[PDB]
RNA sequence: UUCCCGGGCCUUGUACAAGCUGUACCGGAAGGUGCGGCUGGAU
RNA sequence: GUGGGAGAGGGUGGUGGAAUUCCCGGAGUAGCGGUGAAAUGCGCAGAUACCGGGAGGAACGCCGAUGGCGAAGGCAGCCACCUGGUCCACCCGUGACGCUGAGGCGCGAAAGCGUGGGGAGCAAACCGGAUCCCGGGUAGUCCACGCCCUAAACGAUGCGCGCUAGGUCUCUGGGUCUCCUGGGGGCCGAAGCUAACGCGUUAAGCGCGCCGCCUGGGGAGUACGGCCGCAAGGCUGAAACUCAAAGGAAUUGACGGGGGCCCGCACAAGCGGUGGAGCAUGUGGUUUAAUUCGAAGCAACGCGAAGAACCUUAC
């Protein structure tokens, strides 16, 4: 549809869940991919071969609209980081740019209770 | 063991051929101590196979090892109560190991009636490259490099 | 090697000479330790000073993303 | 887990302070080990032990199948009217009383329930952590003092008898526990107002504890800070100073300013 | 040695022959949770 | 006094960014969040993940330390203003002007209160969800005045001065500059001290001055009286009675959520097996006149019994 052949990877790892998000040059979502997409359920979400699974298919569904080349942007701190960056560096992509993008607050907000006992 | 390393006995080589292989092999044939009856059966699929085909066994029975020797294997791995079947790659007394009871097993779960006949057929398939044996040693090659995501738990 | 070994004489409180206070900051924007910078406790204070007027002013990074997996 | 009473005479101990007879039948909730059953039994006509997991009643199959009073039921404390069960097996007993074996744990739920089903018996005993004694005898002053109290004291006068250390109990509680007798006022202890209101008011005045009572009326109480003239109005007329805490005053007085809020805005 | 079972030699201790503490609150109190502190507790 | 030095010391006035939540669009669909298993909860009125713009209210990531400042409690984004303590160099000035200090007067983490505002997030109480966890959530955490004034308020070590080996590291000054000389913060250790552990020029050593406090444990920081406070409570502070102990540090042990190492067909690498089927034996129950008795995890069970038709035999 967009044939833009040229977009970017938003992968938002998180412990329990994870999105990619594949999106124009101009940052708006062209498709999204989760776990639950998969049919994945509970604990095992976060098991680095669902992300693999999420990851094909997105590319998969990427290629489909005329995908060639992506700018990988990770995010948090997953169990399937560096996995699903394998996966997908592979799964037909002409990745340009990997880079990671977590966003850590400058101390700000308190946190809840179990990120608390910091040293 | 713990201390040791165990050190591999050595056996002693075949009569006729003047070869360890043969004896191995047959050692893998031998139940209950009948080493004469896996003998016998042996040297009757060396018959078979030198009637049914011109060129001596022997060059037949390597040949036909090699085609059924793997060459990654699987590992079972336990991490926090998870299983991690790291490829891993096979030492080559690993690789005849395996070969020999596998060629051996597969003989034995042919239809044919006769002893003879059945590993006959089964190592000349296994001459060719498809058979029991064979199809068994791809299938685990498959299943290793396959979990190459689980290829940095070093076992 | 140190970010001190690799440079000459400068003035640590001028908080415009970005060619140089660019050196002392990781991939990221953030200051290196006295392990990487090989500094003295002193020295390594007005740096830090100096590095946070300067980024307040715009010249420097409060932070980046590194170009890695 | 249940609390081994491997000292002797002290279950007889608390048993005289209930005050149960030949004359008496007791309902005890928890069968527990079957001693508290056991003395019971002994010097009751009729006990009865409820169990909730029938689990748990094989035990007594050897210690109160001797005794012959016990009539053993299986019925969850909770999801029972005890007042049938009284008619139908207790028809024999004159007095209705209970005695209370459970683990600290769930006295509060069953021993407010009891109260809340408005049934006619002599009283309840029942052993507890110190602090948890119906918060002490509790009085219109000083920490103990809780909402608890003006419930439990609105239903029933309340009076502790006894307090236990430990190595009475083996899994050494590291609490000292203690023992409280309950007996049902005939009727309220108030003269008269609307039950729903009057428990609202109480729970608001109890909510910032710390605060002054006119600051928790006009927060915790629902609207409020519209009314708020007419509260402080009605606090004049029944004496009260807002300047008190709601832990000052009395249960009669909390009664006088139910009667006073609920004909003003209610 | 990845584990699992049973030992041997070490090192370290609540307890024997995590814990504690100041306030505040508990209509699920062998006690729990806030907020902060301490080692008279192991990385 | 003169010339400088270092610093999260304090108060006030401003302003920088990252992040969280909420309101808008551009775009874009089917789940999102959660643990130890989910569940509750949210989303087809379009939720999560995404880019762009706003509204805020709190805390300042790397630097960052084993570091610095303060009398303590405590204090870190940056800029400025006002202000306190302190260190060194010259050895210029006064001429004992000194130390401690019962009462008094101030300051005093967090929590808690009164009068107003504020509230992004976090979270007592409380409302739900599965069987010590997970969703929501008021006070509170914030600011401005006035209260309260307590702690494992700790170096469990009152303040001041003089004397008694050194070695090493670290911060900050001076010089003639890897060698000296000051002032702080740690480690090892002379002599010495201590019940021991340990302290040891930053004394718990050798001495002098002043202050507070102690006299067996429990009752008890309780009662009573008094003084403070809006309240919570704080300060001061007994006895009746009861036990012959309470307690300190250390030494052998045996036990643990403990951790390290080393072994044994312990697992792994294989082979052959009962568990499923027909029989033989042994037990637990059942049965009867009795089917005698001992042995019950490994370390009881083809064990005593290594020969029950009568014998044996004990029922």
């Amino acid at each position: 549809k967009r044939q833009v052949a040229s977009g970017r990877a938003y992968i938002h790892a998180s412990y329990n869940n994870t999105i990619v998000t594949i999106t124009d040059p101009d940052g708006n979502p062209i498709t999204w991919s989760s776990g639950g997409v998969i049919g994945y359920k509970g604990s095992r979400k976060g098991t680095p071969y669902a992300a693999q699974l999420a990851a094909l298919d997105a590319a998969k569904k990427a290629m489909a609209y005329g995908m060639q080349s992506v700018d990988v942007i990770v995010r948090g701190t997953g169990a399937g980081r560096e996995q699903a960056i394998r996966a997908l560096q592979a799964s037909g992509l002409q990745v340009k740019s990997i880079v990671d993008d977590t966003p850590v607050p400058h101390n700000g907000c308190r946190p809840k209770k179990k990120f608390r006992k910091a040293s | 063991a713990r201390r040791r390393r165990a050190e591999v006995r050595q056996l002693q080589p075949d009569l006729v051929y003047g070869d360890v292989l043969v004896t191995a092999f047959i050692n893998k044939i031998m139940r209950d101590g009948k080493k004469n009856l896996a003998a016998r059966i042996f040297y009757d699929a060396c018959k078979i196979i030198q009637e049914k085909t011109g060129q001596e066994p022997l060059k037949v029975f390597k040949q036909a090892v090699e085609n059924v020797k793997p060459r990654m294997e699987v590992r079972s791995r336990r991490v926090g109560g998870a299983n991690y079947q790291v490829p891993m790659e096979v030492s080559p007394r690993r690789q005849q190991s395996l070969a020999l009871r596998w060629l051996v097993q597969a003989a034995n779960q042919r239809p044919e009636r006769r002893a003879a006949v059945r590993i006959a057929h089964e190592l000349m398939d296994a001459a060719e490259g498809k058979g029991g044996a064979v199809k068994k040693k791809e299938d685990v090659e498959r299943m290793a490099e396959a979990n190459r995501a689980y290829a940095h738990y070093r076992w | 090697a140190k970010v001190k070994a690799t440079l000459g004489e400068f003035d640590l409180r001028d908080y415009r000479n970005v060619e140089v206070l660019k050196r002392f900051l990781s991939e990221t924007g953030k200051i290196l330790p006295r392990r990487r910078t090989g500094l003295s406790a002193k020295e390594q204070r007005i740096l830090a000073k100096t590095i946070k007027r300067a980024r307040i002013l715009g010249l420097l990074p409060f932070t980046e993303k590194l170009v890695r997996k | 887990g249940q609390n081994f009473l491997i000292d002797t005479n002290i279950l007889n101990r608390i048993v005289d302070h209930a005050e149960v007879t030949e004359k008496t039948g007791v309902i005890e909730i928890g069968p527990g080990i079957g001693a508290l059953t056991e003395q019971l039994a002994k010097r009751a006509k009729k006990v009865v032990a409820f169990e909730i997991d029938q689990r748990l009643l094989p035990i007594l199959k050897d210690t109160l199948s001797p005794y012959e009073n016990v009539t053993v039921i299986h019925q969850d404390v909770l999801k029972a009217d005890v007042k049938s069960v009284i008619e139908e097996q207790f028809q024999d007993c004159d007095e209705i009383m209970v005695v209370a074996n459970l683990p600290y744990y769930v006295t509060t739920p069953i021993i407010m329930k009891l109260l809340e089903e408005h049934l006619p018996l002599k009283g309840i005993v029942v052993m507890l952590q110190k602090e948890v004694a119906e918060r002490m005898a509790a009085d219109p002053s000083s920490k103990e003092y809780g909402s608890l109290s003006i419930a439990v004291q609105f239903y029933t006068e309340a009076k502790t008898v006894m307090i236990v250390p430990k190595t009475v109990f083996v899994p050494q509680p590291n609490v000292d526990s203690a023992v409280i007798r309950l007996i049902l006022r005939d009727g309220p202890a108030v003269d008269v107002e609307n039950e729903s209101f009057f428990f609202q008011l109480i729970k608001a005045s109890f909510a910032q504890r710390r605060k002054t009572l006119l600051n928790n009326l006009v927060n915790n109480l629902p609207e409020g800070k519209a009314q708020k003239s007419t509260i402080e109005q009605v606090l004049e007329e029944t004496n009260i100073d807002g300047k008190r805490r709601g832990e000052s005053l009395s249960i009669e007085e909390f009664a006088a300013l139910s009667n006073g809020l609920y004909k003003a805005l209610f």
